[PDB]
């Protein structure tokens, strides 16, 4: 009878000052929920216990509540500071189990990204390998789909992603997305197209450049 | 007052073993049970159990049971968790952790920093340090933005910056990828095109593990 | 209805030490031969700050478990009908409302007992016309009365002593437990030759003060 529980949404984006609720549901009924906040780089820190009750130094703005399978976490005012990830565990039989987590982060304005493509440099062709790169800066939201056409070609074997954490001081995202292959493939064809479609418009970035052309 | 020390990381060979460290202080150790919790990016955070130090009672999570050990040393006040014959499954940040008791029975309310595992058989390496420029050198418009590629290291981690720290607005330094063993980071910095190819502009790179700092003029 | 009944503590509250290793009482009282295997014994804590309950120990006739590390009760004795639960090392946030119910299906019984944790004063008696310094440390509650009193040959009876003396403010310490100082100044002058003064102490720890002895000299 292991107990899992589901928290909903995985992300969540809150305006300063908009209510937030995020809940917690568990497969079978629990007695009581309990939820660690946690931000980037450093351990979780206890939010909530007994359901109800705030641990010492915690905002009431927060609010938690449930009961049997059904609790949520609530903030009555978002604030920069309240952007993290929120878990919910329970432990009313073994193992003492925690939820997926809430990513609560920043909402803003939706914004198109920067889309830049760089060739490989000669010194890493020199050694017989090829890396093209595409940065994607500062868009909002997150969820971006990048895709790499060799030729007019998709390609998907050899890419490899990154992305950074929202932004401290505008709330954007930023990714890296890097095609790597061997300086012998990378030479068998001309162009190298990073296409990246957003939210903020129906029609894709489109930036590439041809080989050789200089 | 209530302290729990971990280190910070720790690199360990597969098929190998390792004992994380928790040093308790600023309370009774005996009187609390000490839970261990493994966190990887991919799996968020899972319970791999507990040891209530006194009496030696533990409660392990059935998934960890043959891979994890708990025990205590009550003279030293110190929890250890014994991880046998590791994979890069095991590769995670492994976190101290003690239980309440009365209202907070079975609530973490206490968190040590965790220690970082990494599970790998790569040795140091140097990163090689490629520049990012367009096609042909072309700006157009107010600005450019160039960056810079770090490729190929071990371990983590490596330092970036740009013009020594002068150029810190407009970058992006994004986190490693594991890369074939090896990882792989790049940087982006965008400036005026006034000044570019004009004047250039450095990517430092530095990697402490291989003694190596490179700088970059792109 | 009352073929199965359970006894708490009487006077429904018992005391116990920080850290000490407390029982707490439970005894069953049934109209037939016990079979500790066909019987169901559960504790319950109840917080009389949060006013919200958790169980703590479960006993299912032929195994038991605990909620709250360490917590037992010895199936050898529960024959005798005692369903007491045992708790090493309690600490100061474990006190509360604690309940015992029994099952012998198809009879339920219950019964609730006050557990308050207590810290005796670790008084100490130092010298610094005169500045006596007592310092009583490490003690749970809060309350407690430091008094000063003396003996003088002509009148043996002590008389507390209620002038040139500062009792310190209370302070919290980090694990929960208190702190307080009293100063007494005394003047050689004024005071007859081989009186006896102490510094005393009176907590709810204590059956009875806790007096420091000294002379001027
Ligand atoms: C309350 O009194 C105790 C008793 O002295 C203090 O704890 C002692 O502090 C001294 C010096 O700070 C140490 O040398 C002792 O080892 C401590 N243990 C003892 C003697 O109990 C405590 O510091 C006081 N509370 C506060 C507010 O500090
Ligand atoms: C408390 O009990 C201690 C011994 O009890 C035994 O060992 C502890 C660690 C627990 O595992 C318990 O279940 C065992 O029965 C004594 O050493 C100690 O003096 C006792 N008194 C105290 C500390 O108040």
């Amino acid at each position: 009878m292991q107990i899992v529980l589901t928290q909903s949404p995985a992300l969540m984006s809150a305006s300063p000052g908009e209510k937030v609720t995020m809940t917690c549901s568990a497969s079978s009924s629990v007695s009581y929920m309990y939820w660690y906040q946690q931000k980037p780089r450093s351990s979780p820190k206890p939010w909530i216990y007994l359901t109800s009750n705030l641990a010492s130094g915690v905002p009431a703005r927060f609010c938690g509540s449930g009961s049997g399978t059904s609790y949520s976490l609530t903030i009555s005012s978002m604030e920069a500071e309240d952007a993290a990830t929120y878990y919910c565990q329970q432990w009313s039989s073994n193992p003492l189990t925690f939820g997926a987590g809430t990513k609560l982060e920043l909402k803003r304005a939706d914004a198109a990204p920067t889309v830049s493509i760089f060739p490989p440099s000669s010194e890493q062709l020199t050694s017989g390998g090829a890396s093209v790169v595409c940065f994607l800066n500062n868009f909002y939201p997150k969820d971006i789909n990048v895709k790499w056409k060799i030729d007019g070609s998709e390609r998907q074997n050899g890419v490899l992603n990154s992305w950074t954490d929202q932004d401290s001081k505008d709330s954007t995202y930023s990714m890296s997305s890097t095609l790597t292959l061997t300086k012998d493939e990378y030479e068998r064809h001309n162009s190298y197209t990073c296409e990246a479609t957003h939210k903020t418009s129906t029609s894709p970035i489109v930036k590439s450049f041809n080989r050789n052309e200089c | 007052q209530v302290q729990l020390q971990q280190p910070g990381a720790e690199l360990v060979k597969p098929g190998a073993s390792v004992k994380m460290s928790c040093k308790a202080s600023g309370y009774t150790f005996t009187s609390y049970n000490m839970h261990w919790v493994k966190q990887t990016p991919g799996q968020g955070l899972e319970w791999i159990g507990a040891i209530y130090p006194g009496n030696g009672d533990t409660s392990y999570n059935q998934k960890f049971k043959g891979k994890a050990t708990l025990t205590a040393d009550k003279s030293s006040s110190t929890a250890y968790m014994q991880l046998s014959s590791l994979t890069s499954e095991d590769s995670a940040v492994y976190y101290c952790a003690r239980e309440g008791l009365g209202a907070l029975l079975r609530d973490l309310y206490y968190w040590g920093q965790g220690t970082s595992v990494t599970v790998s058989s790569a040795k140091t390496t140097a990163p090689s340090v490629y520049p990012l420029a367009p096609v042909c050198g072309d700006t157009t418009g107010s600005s450019v933005t160039l960056g810079c590629l770090v490729k190929g290291y071990f371990p983590e981690p490596v330092t970036l910056t740009w013009n020594s720290g002068s150029l810190s607005s407009g970058v992006h330094t994004f986190p490693a990828v594991l890369q074939s063993d090896l990882y792989t980071l790049s940087s982006s910095v965008t400036v005026t095109s006034s000044t570019w190819p004009s004047q250039s502009i450095t990517c430092n790179v530095a990697h402490p593990a291989s003694s190596t700092k490179v700088d970059k003029k792109i | 209805s009352m073929d199965l009944k359970v006894e708490m503590m009487a006077g429904g509250t018992q005391i116990t030490p920080l850290n000490d290793n407390v029982t707490i009482f439970c005894n069953i009282f049934y109209s037939q031969p016990l079979n500790i295997t066909s019987m169901g014994i559960t504790w319950f804590w109840k917080s009389l700050t949060f006013d919200k309950e958790v169980k703590v120990f479960e006993f299912f006739g032929d195994h038991q478990e605990a909620f709250r590390p360490g917590a037992i009760v010895s199936p050898w004795r529960l024959k005798s009908g005692d369903a007491s639960l045992r708790l090493p090392g309690i600490q100061l946030e474990e006190a509360g409302e604690y309940r015992c119910e029994v099952v012998v299906t198809p009879l339920k019984a219950q019964g609730t007992v006050q557990l308050e944790v207590v810290a005796s004063p670790a008084s100490r008696l130092l010298l610094d016309e005169d500045k006596y310094m007592c310092e009583s440390s490490g003690f749970y509650p809060e309350a407690i009365n430091i008094t000063w009193e003396k003996q003088t040959q002509k009148f043996p009876h002590p008389i507390e002593i209620s002038e040139d003396v500062i009792t310190g403010p209370t302070i919290k310490n980090m694990d929960g437990t208190f702190n307080v100082t009293s100063c007494l100044k005394l003047n050689s002058s004024q005071e007859d030759p081989g009186t006896v003064y102490q510094c005393v102490v009176r907590h709810a720890s204590l059956h009875t003060p806790l007096r420091s002895n000294f002379t001027l000299t």
